[PDB]
Parts: C-alpha cells; sequence; structure tokens
DNA sequence: AGCGCAATCAGCTGTGACTACCT
DNA sequence: AGGTAGTCACAGCTGATTGCGCTG
C-alpha cells in the first residue's frame, strides 16, 4: 500500500507495516533531508531490505536530482542474489499497481568468474586465473591484430558488443546476474562489459564490499559515476576488520620462491623500460635478508624505506611508479598468463603502500607457525592499523553513506574507529505478538562454581564439567538443533576430548547427534549437510564449532534450525601474534580508544553476532544463552544490541544450570502455541 | 475513535412506566426474556460420524519420568488416556482403540485393536507400573500402525494418535518415506506433545492432514484429549459400507423354568482363577457363544455384539425436531391448555407444532426440543 | 595497582499501634 | 480523669561511599 511519511508517500508491496519499519523510514527520510552519514542497527535480516528500496524509490521519484545513484554493498553472493529478487518483486508490484513502466536498470555486479560464458574457463577452480586468461584472450593488443582477422583462439563476445551493444541501452528493465548472462549469450556480448558499459546508464546497482574498500578497485569501478549518491552498507558489523584486511598482504617462503622463479622467465622474455627491469632484480635479496636474520619481531614503518634506502640505496620516488608500471609494461611484454605472477604484482602493490601509506601502519615480521613453530618461516606481513583509511575515499565522494546491520550496539565506537560524523544514533528493536528470543546469561553451575572461561581456569577440571552438564541437560530440553560456539579451536578440542574421557560425553550422544566443525571447507560442508537433515526428522543434532569461524557466519539457522545457541565463555581475540596489540596501541595513542573497552566490544560483538542468526523471520524463534558469568558484568551486556537487551531480564544474569534449564523449559513450552498475524 | 471515549450508557432506560406500575410487566418480559438461552440442540456440531480405527501410541522413554505434571508425565498419561478412552467409546458406538507403547527404539503392541473399554483400561493400569527407559521410536510406531490398518476398509476413517513425550525419536530408516506411504494410505495422524514443537511431529501431522499440539498443563492435555474424542466428519456417501453385527439379548436363566443352563463366559475364560459360570448373559445371535460384556466381538465366529440402545442413542441427530412457531396467546385462537402438561396457558407467547398444530408452552417447548427430542402430539 | 561495576551505609519517609505526661 | 506527640517495628526510596574484580 501507499505509506504516508511526513512529506511523500511510498508505495509498499507488504500491506502491513511494523512500527519498527515506520520508524527506521522515518529515520532514513531524516537523514536523507539532513544530507549526512548515519549508522542503523536492525534486528531482521528479511524486511529491511524491501523498506529499504522502497523508500529509496520513493525518494528518487520525489527528488530525482537530489539522488541518482545507490550503492548496497554486502557481505556475499547470496545477499545479492536476494536483494535482486527482492528487487525485482517490489518492481513486480509496482507494475501491477500502476499500470506503467519506468527507466530504471537495475544490475548486480561479481567477479569475473561469476559472470563468464566460456566452457573454457568455467570447470577449473583458480580465481586468480581467472582474469588474467580474460585479458589474454582480449584486450588492447587483441583487438589491435582483430583488423587482419588474426587465426587463433581468442574470446570474440567483446569483438561483437564494441560494434553492436554500444548503441541500444536498456533504459528499463533491472536485470539479475543470471539475466545478464542470458543476455549476453543470446547477444554474443560479455556480461562483464554490457555491465560496464551500463553502468553509467542506470539507476541501482549491487555488489560486495571489496569493489569499494579496496582501492585498486575502487577507482576504476567508480571514478565520475556520481558526485551525490546515496551507499549502504548492510550486515556490516565487521566493517573494521575487512577494511583493515583491505590494506594487508602477507609474504613467506612459497612467495619468495614463486618470485625467484619467474623472474628468470621474465628476464628471459625481455632479452628478447629499462628503468624497472634491472629495478625489480635486486628487491629480492633484500626482503629475503629477514629470511637470515634469526630475530622475534622488527618494526619501522618510517624507517623500513631508510632500511630499504642503505642496504641497496635506492631512491624513494621510484616506488611510487610501481602502479602506472603495472598497466604499461605488462601489456606491452604481452603476458600469455597471470598464472605463476600474482606475487609479482602483490610485491609492487606492498612496496606502493610503503612508499604511500606509512603514517597508520606497522611491519611485523612472524617467526611462528602452527604446531612446527622454529623450522623455517619467518612471515612478513604488512598489516594495517587504522580503519579510516579503506573509509576514507568514500565519505567524501558520497552523501548519506549508511552503516546498518544486527549488532551495532555501541554507536558511540564506530565513529570513533573510523573517523565518521554520525548525526542519528538510532536504534530499532522489534516487536511481536509474543517475545521470540529469550536470552539468559548463566553464571555458576549447580556446584555454585563459575563457569567462567578464564585463562587460568580453562584446565580446571569443574568448569569443563559444568560446561558438558549445561550441554546435557540443555540437550534435553530444546529439540531439533542446538549450536554452540566455543572461543578457538584448541579450547573446543581440549573441551572435547576432556568430555570424551569422562562418561558425559554418551550422555548428549544419546540425545543429539554430535558434529564439531572443522578447517576443512568439505568436512564442513558435509557436517552442515548432515546436521541439517538431522534436525530434519527428530533425532536432533548439536553443532559444536568456534565464534571466530567461516561457519558463524557463513550460515543462518532459521526456525527448526538452532532452536538454542550456546556461547561457552566470552570470545576474545588471540592477543599473542603481536598483530592485535598494535592496533591496540594505536587505537589507543590515537583515538583515545581504552584497550579493554575495545576488547570487550569486540567480543560483544562476535558474541552478539553469531547469537543474532537464530531469529530470521517474525514467526522464527530461538534460545540464546551466554555461558560464563563475564557477560553477567554491565559493561559487557551494555554492548549487546538494544533488541536483545529488554528481553534480557534482570531476574537471569546469573542464574545456575537448573534454573537455565527451567527457563528454557516455559520458554520453549509456551512458544509452540498458534500465534495471530 | 475509541468505543468507550463517545457517551456514557445508561442501560436502565429501558424501563418506562404509563400506568404507574408497569414495571411489573417489564420484569414478567424479562423473566420470559431469561428462558430459551439456548439452540434448541445439545451438541449443535457434527451430528454424525464414521467408524473409527484410532491407535494410541504413548511413549515409555526416560522422559516419562519427569515430573512437570504430578505425579509424572506418565501416571497423568495414563490416567488422562483411561479418560479419553471411556470418553471415546462413550461417543462412538462402533470405535476400536489401539494402544502401542514405544521403548528402547522399538515399539510394543500392547493392545490389539478392538471396541472393548474394560480391556484397554486394564491394559493401562497394568501399564501403570511400567518401567521407562530407553528412547522413543516413531518409526516402528506408525510402521505397526500402518501395518494393521492397511487392510482395514476404506470407509472406515483410520487415525494414530501420538503421545510424544521425548523430543528425540530413533528411526532405523528414512521417516519421510514412511510419512509419505501413510499419505498414500489415508491415514490421519494425530501428536500431542509434551515438552516443546518437534519439526518431524509437526510435518507429520500437516502432511497426514492431523493436527499437532504442545500441552502447557494438565487442564489443556484434558482439552485436548476431549477435542480428539470429537468423530470427524463424513462424507455424503462413499460405498456400500455396512457391516454384519448382532445384537445378543441379555437372556438371564432362571431355575422356575426347566431351561436353565448355566455357561461359562468366553472372555472369563481366559482368566487365570475360575471363570464365571453364571446362569445367563449375552448368547450369540449366530453360535449361542456366552459373553458378559457388550460391546465385544464374538470370538467364535467373528460376528459384532452391539448393543440396539448404544447404536439408538444417537438416532435424534438423524431426525431433529423442527423449531415450533411462536404465537402471541392473543392472536391463537383456539385451546388454552398445554398439550403435554395440561397447565393452564398464561404465558404471552404460545408454541404449536407444525405438524400437529398442539399447543405447547415455553417449559414444555423447551423440554421437546432439548431433551425429548419429538413431539408428543406427532407420536400419536 | 589505576578504572569501573556493584555491594553497602546514611538520611528521610510511610504504616500501624503503644505509651508517658498534665489541665 | 482524658488525649496527642514521641517511639518502635519494618519496609521503601535516593544520595553518596568503598571494596573487589579487570581480556588469549
Ligand atoms: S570477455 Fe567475458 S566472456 Fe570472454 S573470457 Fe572474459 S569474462 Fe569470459
Ligand atoms: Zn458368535
Ligand atoms: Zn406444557
Ligand atoms: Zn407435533
Amino acid at each position: 500500500m501507499k505509506l504516508n511519511v511526513d512529506g511523500l508517500l511510498v508505495y509498499f508491496p507488504y500491506d502491513y507495516i511494523y512500527p519498527e519499519q515506520f520508524s527506521y523510514m522515518r529515520e532514513l527520510k531524516r537523514t536523507l533531508d539532513a544530507k549526512g552519514h548515519g549508522v542503523l542497527e536492525m534486528p531482521s535480516g528479511t524486511g529491511k531490505t524491501v523498506s529499504l528500496l522502497a523508500l529509496i524509490m520513493a525518494y528518487q521519484r520525489a527528488y530525482p536530482l537530489e539522488v541518482t545513484k545507490l550503492i548496497y554493498c554486502s557481505r556475499t553472493v547470496p545477499e545479492i542474489e536476494k536483494v535482486i529478487e527482492e528487487l525485482r518483486k517490489l518492481l513486480n508490484f509496482y507494475e501491477k499497481q500502476e499500470g506503467e513502466k519506468l527507466p530504471f536498470l537495475g544490475l548486480a555486479l561479481s567477479s569475473r568468474k561469476n559472470l563468464c560464458i566460456h566452457p573454457e574457463v568455467t570447470p577449473l577452480r583458480f580465481g586468480k586465473d581467472v582474469d588474467g586468461k580474460c585479458h589474454s584472450l582480449t584486450a588492447s593488443y587483441v583487438r589491435a591484430q582483430y583488423q587482419h582477422d588474426t587465426s587463433l583462439p581468442h574470446c570474440r563476445f567483446y569483438e561483437e558488443f564494441d560494434a553492436h551493444g554500444r548503441e541500444v541501452p536498456l533504459p528499463a528493465g533491472i536485470y539479475n546476474l543470471d539475466d545478464l548472462k542470458a543476455l549476453g549469450r543470446r547477444q554474443g556480448w560479455c556480461p562483464y562489459f554490457l555491465a560496464r558499459y551500463s553502468i553509467l546508464h542506470a539507476n541501482v546497482v549491487v555488489y560486495s564490499y571489496h569493489y569499494l574498500l579496496d582501492p585498486k578497485i575502487a577507482d576504476l569501478v567508480s571514478k565520475e559515476l556520481a558526485r551525490k549518491a546515496v551507499v549502504v552498507f548492510d550486515e556490516a558489523h565487521n566493517i573494521d576488520n575487512v577494511c583493515i584486511d583491505s590494506m594487508s598482504v602477507n609474504l613467506t617462503r612459497r612467495t619468495l620462491d614463486r618470485c625467484q622463479g619467474n623472474l628468470e622467465t621474465l628476464q628471459k622474455t625481455v632479452l628478447r623500460a629499462e628503468h624497472f627491469l634491472g629495478f625489480l632484480r635486486r628487491l629480492l635479496e633484500y626482503v629475503k635478508w629477514r629470511l637470515r636474520v634469526q630475530h622475534v619481531v622488527q618494526e619501522s614503518p618510517p624507517a623500513f624505506l631508510s632500511g630499504l634506502a642503505q642496504r641497496v640505496c635506492i631512491q624513494r620516488k621510484p616506488l611510487r611508479f610501481c602502479a602506472e608500471r603495472l598497466r604499461s609494461l605488462l601489456h606491452t611484454l604481452e603476458i600469455t598468463d597471470l598464472a605463476d605472477f600474482s606475487p609479482l604484482t602483490l610485491l609492487a602493490n606492498f612496496a606502493t603502500l610503503v612508499s604511500t601509506y606509512a603514517k597508520g601502519f606497522t611491519i611485523i615480521i612472524e617467526p611462528f607457525d602452527d604446531r612446527t613453530p622454529t623450522i623455517a618461516n619467518p612471515i612478513l606481513h604488512f598489516s594495517c592499523m587504522d580503519a579510516s583509511l579503506a573509509i576514507k575515499p568514500v565519505f567524501e565522494r558520497f552523501q548519506s553513506v549508511i552503516i546498518t546491520s544486527g549488532t551495532l550496539s555501541p554507536l558511540d565506537i564506530y565513529p570513533k574507529i573510523l573517523d565518521f560524523h554520525p548525526v542519528t544514533m538510532a536504534t530499532f528493536t522489534m516487536t511481536l505478538a509474543r517475545v521470540c528470543l529469550c536470552p539468559m546469561i548463566i553464571g555458576r553451575g549447580n556446584d555454585q562454581v563459575a563457569i567462567s572461561s578464564k585463562f587460568e581456569t580453562r584446565e580446571d577440571i569443574a568448569v569443563i564439567r559444568n560446561y558438558g552438564n549445561l550441554l546435557l541437560e540443555m540437550s534435553a530440553v530444546v529439540p531439533d538443533g542446538i549450536v554452540a560456539f566455543f572461543t578457538s579451536y584448541q579450547y573446543m578440542e581440549s573441551t572435547v576430548a576432556s568430555w570424551y574421557e569422562q562418561g558425559i560425553l554418551e550422555n548428549i550422544q544419546r540425545n543429539k547427534l554430535l558434529f564439531i566443525e572443522t578447517q576443512d571447507g568439505a568436512e564442513t560442508s558435509v557436517a552442515l549437510e548432515k546436521y541439517q537433515e538431522a534436525c530434519e526428522n527428530g533425532r536432533g543434532a548439536i553443532l559444536l564449532s568456534v565464534a571466530r569461524g567461516k561457519v558463524s557466519e557463513g550460515i543462518d539457522f532459521v526456525h527448526h534450525y538452532g532452536r538454542a545457541v550456546i556461547m561457552f565463555g566470552v570470545p576474545y581475540v588471540y592477543t599473542q601474534s603481536r598483530i592485535l596489540k598494535a592496533r591496540l596501541e594505536y587505537l589507543r595513542d590515537q583515538f583515545q580508544i581504552r584497550e579493554n573497552d575495545f576488547l570487550t566490544f569486540d567480543a560483544m560483538r562476535h558474541a552478539a553476532q553469531c547469537v543474532g542468526r537464530a531469529i530470521r523471520g517474525k514467526t522464527d524463534y530461538g534460545l540464546m544463552v551466554f555461558a560464563d558469568k563475564r557477560f553477567a558484568r554491565g559493561d559487557k551486556r551494555g554492548k549487546l544490541p538494544r533488541w536483545i537487551q529488554e528481553h534480557l531480564t534482570d531476574a537471569n544474569l546469573n542464574l545456575t544450570v537448573d534454573e537455565g534449564v527451567q527457563v528454557a523449559k516455559y520458554f520453549l513450552r509456551q512458544m509452540a502455541q498458534p500465534f495471530h498475524r | 475513535t475509541k468505543r468507550w471515549e463517545g457517551g456514557y450508557e445508561r442501560t436502565w432506560e429501558i424501563l418506562k412506566e404509563d400506568e404507574s406500575g408497569s414495571l411489573k410487566a417489564t420484569i414478567e418480559d424479562i423473566l420470559f426474556k431469561a428462558k430459551r438461552k439456548r439452540v434448541f440442540e445439545h451438541h449443535g456440531q457434527v451430528r454424525l460420524g464414521m467408524m473409527r480405527h484410532l491407535y494410541v501410541v504413548v511413549d515409555g522413554s526416560r522422559t516419562m519420568e519427569d515430573q512437570d505434571l504430578k505425579p509424572n508425565r506418565l501416571t497423568c498419561t495414563l490416567k488422562l488416556l483411561e479418560y479419553f478412552v471411556e470418553e471415546y467409546f462413550d461417543q462412538n458406538p462402533i470405535s476400536q482403540i489401539g494402544i502401542i507403547v514405544t521403548k528402547s527404539k522399538r515399539a510394543e503392541k500392547l493392545t490389539e485393536l478392538s471396541g472393548n473399554p474394560r480391556k484397554h483400561i486394564t491394559s493401562l493400569k497394568k501399564a501403570v507400573d511400567m518401567t521407562c527407559h530407553g528412547e522413543p521410536s516413531l518409526y516402528n510406531s506408525l510402521s505397526i500402525a500402518m501395518q494393521t490398518l492397511k487392510h482395514m476398509p476404506g470407509h472406515t476413517s483410520r487415525e494414530v494418535l501420538i503421545i510424544f513425550s521425548s523430543l528425540t525419536t530413533c528411526d532405523p530408516s528414512n521417516i519421510y518415506d514412511l510419512i509419505k506411504t501413510l499419505k498414500a494410505a489415508k491415514i490421519r495422524v494425530s501428536v500431542i506433545g509434551l515438552s516443546a514443537e518437534v519439526r518431524v511431529c509437526t510435518v507429520l501431522a500437516r502432511e497426514t492432514g492431523g493436527t499437532y499440539h504442545v500441552i502447557l498443563d494438565e487442564s489443556h492435555y484434558k482439552e485436548l484429549l476431549t477435542h480428539h474424542v470429537s468423530p470427524p466428519p463424513a462424507s455424503s456417501s462413499s460405498e456400500c459400507s455396512l457391516i454384519r453385527m448382532g445384537f445378543p439379548q441379555h437372556t438371564i436363566a432362571s431355575l422356575s423354568d426347566q431351561d436353565a443352563k448355566p455357561s461359562f463366559s468366553m472372555a472369563h475364560l481366559d482368566g487365570n482363577t475360575e471363570p464365571g459360570l453364571t446362569l445367563g448373559g449375552y448368547f450369540c445371535p449366530q453360535c449361542r457363544a456366552k459373553y458378559c460384556e457388550l460391546p465385544v466381538e464374538c470370538k467364535i465366529c467373528g460376528l459384532t455384539l452391539v448393543s440396539a440402545p448404544h447404536l439408538a442413542r444417537s438416532y435424534h441427530h438423524l431426525f431433529p425436531l423442527d423449531a415450533f412457531q411462536e404465537i402471541p396467546l392473543e392472536e391463537y385462537n383456539g385451546e388454552r391448555f398445554c398439550y403435554g402438561c395440561q397447565g393452564e396457558l398464561k404465558d404471552q407467547h404460545v408454541y404449536v407444532c407444525a405438524v400437529c398444530q398442539n399447543v405447547f408452552c415455553v417449559d414444555c417447548d423447551v423440554f421437546v426440543h432439548d431433551s425429548l427430542h419429538c413431539c408428543p402430539g406427532c407420536i400419536h
């Protein structure tokens, strides 16, 4: 229906609008009228996207001049496809409610592997070689030699798109990635090239974070698209981590071995301009000098260039030219493929980063390995320390950057973690006919001994027995699915080993099946599949995993999957490896951020992010427990999102295992009754 | 706007006076209006039914030892099951009840599918002192129920009731295939949970057409069982659904006559103690076998022995009595004596039957429509 | 051994009835 | 010989002190 905002009417596919959605629309309209950025926090993954798109379309219709381009950067490809299909549903609703079409174009962007039609590159699973093969098949030299019609195998989609697809536009009709591929294959055009041509003449477009956070591709994909545009980062609770990883590179023995292997081939090709031919040869030994040095750590972000200009005595000026040399010398050398060549490009990227970015970074060398620390492994990584650098080139190029996710409880730390000027300070807590979640914090066990996962008490037998008892008698009350997140893989395996040693793991087995998530991707996928198939029937299952793992955020536990989420201790990141402590010191001496406050913020952010995936949809319900007394302290509860705070009553903040089980039983019994709409 | 934010209601404005004392007439009207508070139907719901072959599955796992329902789940479940069996046999004359107990990943057929209530109640009382161990197996119980009910006639409604206390079930094979087979066999499955909602039970109930519910307390448990007592609606006419059953007259033997022949009861012959060798009882009309309890299907010739009054008690639903035409006393130019109670007609309204055009007062009309279910005049 | 949340004491007040002193 | 303000018991609140815990 038509929702009447204070100064506009907006069509919405769903007749009924929840108060949270209405308040969200009010706040977003206020921000758009304020011409400023903002941060938002909503508890529903679904229903936020439709409201966002509806308000965006209404604002564009009312003010075509104020807003011209929309960006909906998300985390992965499933989010892209679901937002595209939701936009398609919205457009279908608008067509069926209005009767006339509109000249609005919406496309989804992804990598070369996602959008390609050649059968010679699809079967392979090399993401770093598909771009190189695509460049080799079609490039400037390919276009130049196509005039003579050279008899050689090459891609021909571009050779038809440049002569037929650069004239006919697509004013109307939003196209999904599969639709783009179908159009490209029926018209003999490359989907990527037609997307590149049609982004200029487009209304909305969605892609991943890496196309804006990484400077090496943001300029190519967004240079003069729109001076005044709206960008939104949905599910951006970990925006700082990806921003840090944007300017983070790693070096090891394999990388330098590959570089020394391929430099001989490069020299052989060259001997068949001179400013870099001799420049590239002696760069390897400077970094291999650290390989032979048996030292713990060396830190010198400003003095790294000074040290480089002593052993080899090279000026700082030529370092910045690597970026412009990459696009020039390589295309003249006619590289056959990017295989066995990416480390050379990453070395140039590292050199450019250290030459240009040296104010808020640090160089760390880590000669440590898991289970084999000191054999041969000096690991050099240019770890980023400030999250503002990856977010600067978007705040100054846009007007209403919005950070929204399901876990953004502290709105006073994000504006200081990254340079930001919020004007919203807005949070929304969902309301339903009944409370769909039962958050509670379990402290001491039945023996009145705290189950805190403190480092000095990790090896304690009493706390391990209490954790096992909690998981056992909890598994008898919540049916068809329990998700348990541990602090780390080492703690998880040490706890399950102790459970196996005692006669307690058998009692858990006879209630629900035990599934352990490991680092292997195929093993994790098959374990998830069998966990789902066990949850489908009445057998029940337990999913044991780690809070900081690829399975914590890779999947969503929709209703009847994972009715209970258990947090075994506060998930604290490893303070070792001398990487976290550098960031802690940088935030201490730069943003005046307390180290304890930042650690608690990260721990609670991860805990809330991994515990809020059990509530997807109004009808969905789930049980949330926190098996640590440290959660009971106010400084950690206050970091939980507002949609969980009001449901966490003061009655259950330190209750034992038995009373937690009783509360879970009452909640589950009272949540099985029919409800209304 | 709001209903209560407008004008305050004045309910006392109904009464009025014209001759200073008509309040007696008003209260007489109020007293007359107080009567006729029913719709002239004791049930007003389903007026018919169908032969139900219901199987009741009871969980026998360790979860039945939980003290959610005092004293434990098993005792309350069995007491409410005895009540349910009694009420179900009261409201279903030719129905049958089977009881299955699942324990240690296996299902035991506690009682055969039959219409004797006493046998089921005795079996439940015996099972009160069972041992709760292991885990339930929905697959085995459903397989046993399907195997028993596959050969039953199509016209009978085949139903399974599952009392699932434990939240975990062990299936030796895939259960969704069994659910598809049950759906193809048109077997209705209903589940009453005790702890919380289980996905497999919801899927089973939705696919087989049954209902899945979760107990809040003992009163809610009894309400759910009482709802399950009611028969389902029956189609107009499917096929030649009939059944050969006898009506054994309760012929007792008196020694005053020379035909006083004592006989042992077949039902009592299976008891450990001395069977009741009473003078008489219910003799089978086909093979002259002697039985004491009814309705019990004959063991020898297979004839179903039912009691005619039990079948006849539901005949008033087939032929309900049409409501009498309400007529004011002044407009009725006839006799002023009620045909049922011979009392003088002094009420403002007189009810006249549409068939015989007789005179009935308010009380007699209510009695005829509610209890008698027949017009006394139409009988003559 | 510096912060910060939480346990703890002081001061005032409500509710109810019991009790000492004197016009 | 009669009646009202202290007074005790038991509870509440808010306003500070002040004392134990605080990261793999
Ligand atoms: S130009 Fe397009 S179709 Fe051809 S190889 Fe590259 S991505 Fe694939
Ligand atoms: Zn017989
Ligand atoms: Zn009468
Ligand atoms: Zn009549």
